[PDB]
DNA sequence: CTAAAAACATTCGTTCACGTGAGTTCCAGTACAAGTCTAGTC
DNA sequence: GACTTGTACTGGAACTCACGTGAACGAATGTTTTTAG
């Protein structure tokens, strides 16, 4: 359980309640893919350069 | 070529393949000349997102490899390529393109006279009014400062030469600073001013006078000399004998003196028992000039028969009218105050005699030849780093239980791993 | 002049790359407490 | 006072989760233009 935001209900300037929000359906994806190199699979990362 | 006076070598390391392709193709399309492989001609070098100090690194490893008397190329940054290429020529070239001191004193000499003596003077001084208010680690550690100071091959003359040297903390360094930057130190001089201080080296230079009694007269109302005589029924001996010889043991030894002392016991440890060798220790065997007693250890290099010499020749010697004070009226030390006639009359002059074996001959010396800081000094690294227990008998193994005894002073300093150093250089 | 084929335009689901906010937990740094400072004789 | 050892605190970084932007790729479906007979 983990709450998305904690966030203030304004029913008006003067009056203000706190409240979390929360996901109680969430889609669900397969687990990211890493890259690898093929020679050793050690990890590797992608840096991004613009010039 | 449309630049020949231009060579310009990227690297790979840092930048990739892909860049300095695309740098290359770009330099070679602007009429620049690029070298594949590094190469004497090359007379610039090109990094990128790498410390000065490492693209450094990468040149040595390159003048190895070259013919000696090639001029080195010059290092720069993508900076002056990228600036270059906009412009179109090569922009100028700019700014932004381009074991010691050991903690211990056993393990640095320290010559007798050195160049810092205001600076010493002064810690002593601070040491000693610590040691007066009872607390002996302050005195400790301003004496390690002194000792420091006190060995440095070259005169302070800034603050930065105080980084490196340990037991140097906030209170010494200011201290120092105050010294330097203004001459007399403010704290020195309130401290030296102070009446207690005073009046408590009065009293502790009285024989038989320590810091408690020192402090229990000042609290009592005793302020001068004259008044301690006006009551002489709360001294000992010690206390009686030192106060009435007080001008006589005020004044420094010379030379002179010591050698005629030396003479005098010779001869009575000579008649005494024959063949009794005398070795003269203390601050006189370091080279010292000046001292406050004449320190002596007497042995014999034959092997078990000084078993009572010290009582025979002591009474010896008082038999002959010269002792004023022995510390008893078997034995292996004695502190006395002998009467010494000078040529034109006479003054009282300390005298110290121990003895000791063949076999704890050298532990002797060397315990009674160093300064007390030295000693401690070497007693607390034998101690802590090598775990061996030294003392003015013998150097003990606590793990194997046999002594470690020695024919020498210099296997002492041998076995524990410390280079020799004479007498001379073991001044505090 | 008409029909077939090629090219272009728009939409849709999916995957990948990065950036940014929020919540939870670990950890490396900093502060402070306490011990030590030499060894012996008398 | 200076150093060494041990304990406690704690503010920020790392990690995870979730959403939004921008791009490529296949894939489709439809529509428009060009060329052959
Ligand atoms: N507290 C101590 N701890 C360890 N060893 C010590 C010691 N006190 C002395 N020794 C050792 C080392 C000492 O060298 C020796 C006795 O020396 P002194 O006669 O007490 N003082 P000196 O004659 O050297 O100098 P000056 O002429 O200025 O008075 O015993
Ligand atoms: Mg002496």
């Amino acid at each position: 359980k983990r709450a998305l935001s904690r966030l203030k209900l304004k029913l008006n300037k003067d009056i203000v309640i706190s409240v979390g929000i929360y996901n109680l359906v969430q889609k669900a994806l397969k687990p990211p893919p890493i890259k690898l190199y093929r020679e050793t699979n050690e990890p590797v990362k992608t840096k991004t350069r613009t010039f | 070529t449309r630049f020949p006076g231009v060579a310009i070598y990227l690297v790979e390391p840092r930048m990739g393949r892909s860049r300095r392709a695309f740098l290359t193709g770009l330099a070679r399309s602007k009429g620049f000349r690029v070298l594949d492989a590094c190469s004497s001609e090359a007379t610039h070098v090109v990094m990128e997102e790498t410390s000065a100090e490492e693209a450094v690194s990468w040149q040595e490893r390159r003048m190895a490899a070259a013919p000696p008397g090639c001029t080195p190329p010059a290092l720069l940054d993508i900076s002056w390529l990228t600036e270059s290429l906009g412009a179109g020529q090569p922009v100028p070239v700019e700014c932004r393109h381009r074991a010691w001191m050991p903690a211990y004193a056993c393990q640095r000499p320290t010559p007798l006279t050195h160049h810092n003596t205001g600076l010493s003077e002064a810690l002593e001084i601070l040491a000693e009014a610590a040691g007066f208010e009872g607390s002996e680690g302050r005195l400790l550690t301003f004496c390690r400062a002194a000792s420091v100071l006190k060995a440095l091959p070259s005169p302070v003359t800034t603050l930065s030469q105080l980084q490196g040297l340990p037991h140097f903390g906030e209170h010494s360094s200011r201290v120092v600073q105050e010294l330097l930057e203004h001459g007399v130190c403010e704290e020195v001089e309130r401290v030296r001013r102070s009446e207690r201080y005073q009046t408590m080296k009065l009293f502790t230079q009285i024989f038989g006078v320590g810091v408690k009694t020192a402090d229990r007269w000042y609290r009592e109302g005793l302020r001068t000399l004259d008044d301690l005589r006006e009551q002489p029924q709360k001294l000992t001996q010690q206390q009686k004998a030192g106060l009435q010889h007080h001008q006589d043991l005020s004044t420094p030894v010379l030379r002179s003196d010591v050698d005629a002392l030396q003479q005098v016991v010779e001869e009575a440890v000579g008649q005494a028992l024959p063949g009794a060798t005398v070795t003269l220790t203390g601050g006189f065997r370091r080279g010292k000039l000046q001292g406050h007693d004449v320190d002596f250890l007497i042995t014999h290099p034959k092997e078990g028969q000084e078993a009572g010499l010290l009582p025979r020749v002591m009474c010896r010697l008082q038999d002959q009218g010269l002792i004023l004070y022995h510390q008893h009226q078997a034995f292996e030390r004695s502190f006395c105050i002998f009467r010494l006639p000078q040529p034109p009359s006479w003054k009282a002059v300390r005298v110290d005699l121990v003895v000791a074996p063949v076999s704890q001959f050298p532990f002797a010396l060397l315990g009674w030849t160093g300064s007390k800081l030295f000693q401690r000094e070497l007693r607390r690294f034998s101690r802590k780093e090598k775990g061996l227990w030294l003392n003015s008998h013998g150097l003990f193994d606590p793990e194997q239980k046999t002594f470690f005894q020695a024919a020498s002073e210099e296997d002492i300093f041998r076995h524990l791993g410390l280079e020799y150093l004479p007498p001379e250089q073991r001044n505090a």
